[PDB]
RNA sequence: GGAACCUGGGGAACUGAAACAUCUCAGUACCCAGAGGAGAGGAAAGAGAAAUCGACUCCCUGAGUAGCGGCGAGCGAAAG
RNA sequence: GUUCGUGGAGCCAUGGGGGAAUCUGGGCGGACCACCGCCUAAGGCUAAGUACUCCGGGUGACCGAUAGCGCACCAGUACCG
RNA sequence: UAGGGAAACCGAGUCCGAACAGGGCGCAAGCGGGCCGCACGCGGCCCGCAAAGUCCGCGGCCGUGGACCCGAAACCGGGCG
RNA sequence: GCUGGGGCUAGGAGUGAAAAGCUAACCGAGCCCGGAGAUAGCUGGUUCUCCCCGAAAUGACUUUAGGGUCAGCCUCAGGCG
RNA sequence: GGUGGAGCCUGGGAGUGAGGGCGCGAGCGAUAACGUCCGCGUCCGAGCGCGGGAACAACCGAGACCGCCAGCUAAGGCCCC
RNA sequence: ACGCUUGCCCGGUGCCGGAAGGUCAAGGGGAGGGGUGCAAGCCCCGAACCGAAGCCCCGGUGAACGGCGGCCGUAACUAUAACGGUCCUAAGGUAGCGAAAUUCCUUGUCGGGUAAGUUCCGACCUGCACGAAAAGCGUAACGACCGGAGCGCUGUCUCGGCGAGGGACCCGGUGAAAUUGAACUGGCCGUGAAGAUGCGGCCUACCCGUGGCAGGACGAAAAGACCCCGUGGAGCUUUACU
RNA sequence: GGGCGGUCGCCUCCUAAAAGGUAACGGAGGCGCCCAAAGGUCCCCUCAGGCGGGACGGAAAUCCGCCGGAGAGCGCAAGGGUAGAAGGGGGCCUGACUGCGAGGCCUGCAAGCCGAGCAGGGGCGAAAGCCGGGCCUAGUGAACCGGUGGUCCCGUGUGGA
């Protein structure tokens, strides 16, 4: 709670996320990662500021 | 009169052929982010027990 | 002049659920454990919360023997 | 009222569209009917008959659709399942939808 | 002026929501006006999907359905 | 008001402000736009079918003077205010 | 008498889903059963008014109505002093 | 100052050298009728006979502990054996 | 082994959710309470029907279908009421 | 009524004044977008900016609401404060009173009144918690107000007695009332819901009355007038809500 | 008894009577979190203390040898368990996946928890195998009304909104 700044991780191309926070206070500044879309198959994903 | 029909409970369970009531699970709509898989998706129509012969009271005219 | 401390927690209620010598199917709970107090043997699995159940459908058998713990072992039927 | 808490029915919640305030859109609706149900009686069965036969309320449309084994007669009607095709094909001869 | 009925203008509160302020009770009881053996309404600037019905009133259906509602209590059509 | 409590909120009347046109004019078909359908508002009247019983009569698994209307009787009387 | 699904829509299947994985809803499981039609797959039959449901009666219970009865402190409307 | 006669003022109002006094023998908001057979989880009462079985005062929750919903305990009917 | 107002499943129908005594295992209390709150069992409640304990619901025996001018016993007694 | 006064502070609130400044509604204005239509057109939004009252801010107002302190050292032991340093400080109670309709400790201490005074009177100040127009201190007269003392006299009392009338008592006449389970209703000791006429044991007691006392029948009256509960109802208050 | 005070949810130990449960205004304590590593896989090592010493050094800094079997540590209070790792160090990655989930523990219901295994596509390891977060138990909130993306399902005569 006002620090843990809970996010939800984009497709990073076109629509879904992924619901895991990312760290205001710690320089866990643009942290890339993989994750699985359902079509997409694998591809990277990035934060979103929500 | 004529008796009513319970607008939520038409609007929030639905009751099979047989005498079942079927409605959705809890613990789902507000918040759902520090939940697995699991207890995201399962979310899978729970059964109620000893409650639907008090609930099929209120579903009563157009069942 | 009050009351310091009068709050206890709800029992989450472990315990050995599935004794020897008992059928079962597979996926029964042999044992709910706070810690691991029973080691796995054949056809055993545990879980998140230390928790093992069973692989396959048989009679059960604890305590192959000691020295490193208590043992479940499923064993299945022939 | 199950006491002064909050009932079962209001714990759990709900999933379909209430409405708009005009209400509902009038569409018509379909009515499955057995094949091994209406192969009973002869002719060149169409509604105002199987309306009369002890089924088929006096409303929306209907079509043919069932478990089971027909006779080989006409049949005029508006829908036709993707099974009851194959299984009213043997000898039998159909418009698959009226008028419209 | 007239036992009851009807129309128009005002119009509540207890109760129900196991409190309670929106809501229900209820546009009910009650107050006023005029007319009647009934009153009101009435010949579409209607209804709503079929290129359809064809003034208005009342009963049964439609239907406690569609819908409205701290989507709670509960209220409740219209078309045909 | 209609089920419509301001919701996407139509239609019917309007307390106030702005404010025209007369069939190549308007209104409606539920925010709204185009097409396609329905009807003429801003004047008035209208029997019949429907509600009720002061009163008339016939009926009643209606009653029989603590019942039945408050009064079967010289009752809305004696009496109280 | 066919049900799933929020609906679209589909249907002895529907939905969740890419999917015949898997699961939730229903489905067919046979009662009276001479059925031997002569193929022991017996198809289905005399045949219990039934799986199968509806209409009426009679009971228990329940909701809206005052709802087993009696009893308030109070509130509002119209009037009398 | 006291008092006769004719008047005015009224119910969330009147009046009050102020007590919340008085307003038709009872005023921290009169009286009569109607809503209203208001509500009461709060007291009391609840009427013939015989037979069979037979409780509970416990657990999980409620602006809730003197009342509740489900479970536990009891009875009836239909099935398993 | 155990055919018993034993059990298991479905449906209908209530009541109960102020309990108390006794023995043991305990907490609070003061190793006090016919004190409070649990568990293991019984009884009263619902057996204020019976015998004993002088009288008394839970101390003991005993579980009252009715009747008899019949016996045997349980707890308790045998000097008299 | 009247004699002497109303001293301290405008920080919070109420109020008054404010052509500087912040915020803000309806509304005006409108870049830039959205829907639909072949377009012409129509319908939705819309950020800049302007835009009163009110709120914030400044000053004043205390015979406006409202309040007015603690701590450490110093004089021939004590005491100080009149002096030196701090502030939750806006400000620390001035005059005049004071164990008072104020004082818990307390019946504070001293003196008067009494032989004896928790009352009274006058001071001391150690004011839990007086106090200046919710006024402070006194005051001639007055009060069916309260408290204290004394005087002559009285049954009020020590300590009662007697007499008179109207009742009470008897008789003649009329003759109710609330209460009420039926009662053929003894005492003590125990038991019983823990206060017995009714239960057990012992003792006493012929039946029925008349006058009186009120100790009992947890006697009567009013469904506790104290306390608690009811998601009871009302009256009143406010910067509780609308 | 009410008021004043304390408490209202979750977790740990006891009370709690060797299955589970079990009360009191009974005793002792914590929580409304945190970690892109404090996660997964693979590969190495075994701790805290005591003794003999040291160059400063408190008797504790850092180093060597012996004894030390778990008295350390495991983010956080307490309990269980752990060196035949869950502890400490390093490489590579994000399975801190999506659709499900047989069978269960417990529960009046609602909830809470374990989950072998199927498909797609991955990570680690040569493989066998593991990975659907954290050694575990606390770290939270049913429902309703709405906000932001996708879905193009409905959208009130028709096409759109
Ligand atoms: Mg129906
Ligand atoms: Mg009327
Ligand atoms: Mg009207
Ligand atoms: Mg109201
Ligand atoms: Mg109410
Ligand atoms: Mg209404
Ligand atoms: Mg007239
Ligand atoms: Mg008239
Ligand atoms: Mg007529
Ligand atoms: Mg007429
Ligand atoms: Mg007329
Ligand atoms: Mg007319
Ligand atoms: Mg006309
Ligand atoms: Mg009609
Ligand atoms: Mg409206
Ligand atoms: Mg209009
Ligand atoms: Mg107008
Ligand atoms: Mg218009
Ligand atoms: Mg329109
Ligand atoms: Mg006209
Ligand atoms: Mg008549
Ligand atoms: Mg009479
Ligand atoms: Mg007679
Ligand atoms: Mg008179
Ligand atoms: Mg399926
Ligand atoms: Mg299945
Ligand atoms: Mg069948
Ligand atoms: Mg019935
Ligand atoms: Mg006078
Ligand atoms: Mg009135
Ligand atoms: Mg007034
Ligand atoms: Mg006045
Ligand atoms: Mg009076
Ligand atoms: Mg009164
Ligand atoms: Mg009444
Ligand atoms: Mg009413
Ligand atoms: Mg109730
Ligand atoms: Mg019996
Ligand atoms: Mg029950
Ligand atoms: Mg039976
Ligand atoms: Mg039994
Ligand atoms: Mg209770
Ligand atoms: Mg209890
Ligand atoms: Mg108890
Ligand atoms: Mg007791
Ligand atoms: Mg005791
Ligand atoms: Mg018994
Ligand atoms: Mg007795
Ligand atoms: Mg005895
Ligand atoms: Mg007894
Ligand atoms: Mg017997
Ligand atoms: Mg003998
Ligand atoms: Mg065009
Ligand atoms: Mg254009
Ligand atoms: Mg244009
Ligand atoms: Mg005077
Ligand atoms: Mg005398
Ligand atoms: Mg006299
Ligand atoms: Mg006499
Ligand atoms: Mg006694
Ligand atoms: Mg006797
Ligand atoms: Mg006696
Ligand atoms: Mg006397
Ligand atoms: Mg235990
Ligand atoms: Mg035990
Ligand atoms: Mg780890
Ligand atoms: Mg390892
Ligand atoms: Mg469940
Ligand atoms: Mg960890
Ligand atoms: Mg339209
Ligand atoms: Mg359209």
């Amino acid at each position: 709670v006002r620090i843990k700044l809970l996010l939800e991780c984009t497709e990073c191309k076109r629509r879904n996320y992924a619901t895991e926070k990312n760290k205001r206070n710690t320089p866990n500044k643009l942290e890339l990662r993989k994750y699985c879309p359902w079509c997409r198959k694998h591809t990277v994903h990035r934060e979103v500021k929500i | 009169p004529k008796m009513k029909t319970h607008k939520g409970a038409k609007k929030r369970v639905k009751i099979t052929a047989s005498g079942k009531v079927v409605a959705m699970k809890t613990g789902k709509r507000h918040l759902n982010w520090q939940k697995s898989g699991k207890e995201i998706r399962q979310k899978g129509r729970k059964f109620v027990l000893a409650k639907p012969e008090a609930e099929r009271i209120k579903l009563l005219l157009p069942y | 002049g009050s009351t310091r401390n009068g709050r206890d927690s709800q029992a989450k209620r472990l315990g050995v659920k599935r004794y020897e010598g008992q059928v079962v199917r597979a996926g029964n709970i042999l044992v709910r454990q706070r810690g691991t107090r029973f080691k796995p043997g054949k056809n055993v699995g545990m879980g998140r919360d230390f928790t093992l159940f069973a692989l396959v459908d048989g009679v059960v058998e604890f305590q192959d023997r000691g020295r490193l713990g208590r043992y479940v072992h499923v064993r299945p039927l022939a | 009222f199950e006491g002064g808490r909050s009932t079962t029915l209001m714990r759990l919640p709900k999933r379909g569209m209430q409405g708009q305030v005009p209400g509902e859109i009038k569409r018509p609706r379909y009515q499955g009917v057995n094949l091994k149900d209406l192969a009973r009686f002869e002719g060149e069965v169409t509604p105002e008959l199987l309306v009369r036969a002890g089924l088929l309320k006096k409303g929306y449309r209907l079509k043919i659709l069932g478990e089971g084994e027909a006779k080989p007669l006409k049949v005029v009607a508006h829908a036709f399942s993707k099974s009851a095709l194959e299984k009213l094909k043997a000898a039998g001869g159909e418009p698959v939808l009226l008028e419209a």
